[PDB]
DNA sequence: CAAGGGTTCAATGCACTTGT
DNA sequence: GACAAGTGCATTGAACCCTT
């Protein structure tokens, strides 16, 4: 029922610490795990929804910490 | 006046003309990859998805019937030329 | 069963190379 | 060159599996 926090798109629950889709819990648990810094090429103000979430990576990764994503729910590879 | 341009399927940015239309990349190699396999594809909604850049990875079949309302040409994806003999 | 950890891999799309 | 067609491959995310 719900939406994620960070895109809008269609919620598949909690992940991480926060209502989120498959996108953005994939792009976060990748991000942890690799351990990637991103850079922005604008402002680091991008739009992020569900239509073009995928332009900027920075602003993905920053816009899922402060809706609440926590690095520390990501566990290690299995 | 012209701020971004843009492509015809989904609302992305276009990076060129692609099989006669101005399309992004993303369309450009949907369509090329669509055409090469004949794919056939099939709506599972109501058979009239409007593109955009969310609703393109949603619906292959309304954005492949998209690409070619926009004027984009099969017959020109890998057509018999002496460069295909090649490949 | 459900939730929220996990993983998978076909499709995707950005960057590239080839041909004119 | 600059463009458009073709290619390589890392990233995306819907659909699974696993443990509580
Ligand atoms: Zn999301
Ligand atoms: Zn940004
Ligand atoms: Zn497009
Ligand atoms: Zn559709």
């Amino acid at each position: 029922k719900h939406l994620c926090s960070i895109c809008g798109d269609r919620a598949s629950g909690k992940h991480y610490g926060v209502y989120s889709c498959e996108g953005c819990k994939g792009f976060f648990k990748r991000t942890v795990r690799k351990d990637l810094t991103y850079a922005c090429r604008e402002n680091r103000n991008c739009i992020i929804d569900k239509r073009q979430r995928n332009r900027c990576q920075y602003c993905r990764y920053q816009k899922c910490l402060t809706c609440g994503m926590k690095r520390e729910a990501v566990q290690e590879e299995r | 006046r012209v701020q971004e341009e843009l492509c015809l399927v989904c609302g992305d940015r276009a990076s060129g003309y692609h099989y006669n239309a101005l399309t992004c990349e993303g369309c450009k190699g949907f369509f090329r990859r669509s055409v090469t396999k004949s794919a056939v594809y099939c709506c599972k909604f109501g058979r009239a998805c409007e593109m955009d850049m969310y609703m393109r990875r949603k619906c292959q079949e309304c954005r492949l019937k998209k690409c070619l309302a926009v004027g984009m040409r099969p017959e020109c994806v890998v057509p018999e030329n002496q460069c295909a003999m090649k490949r």
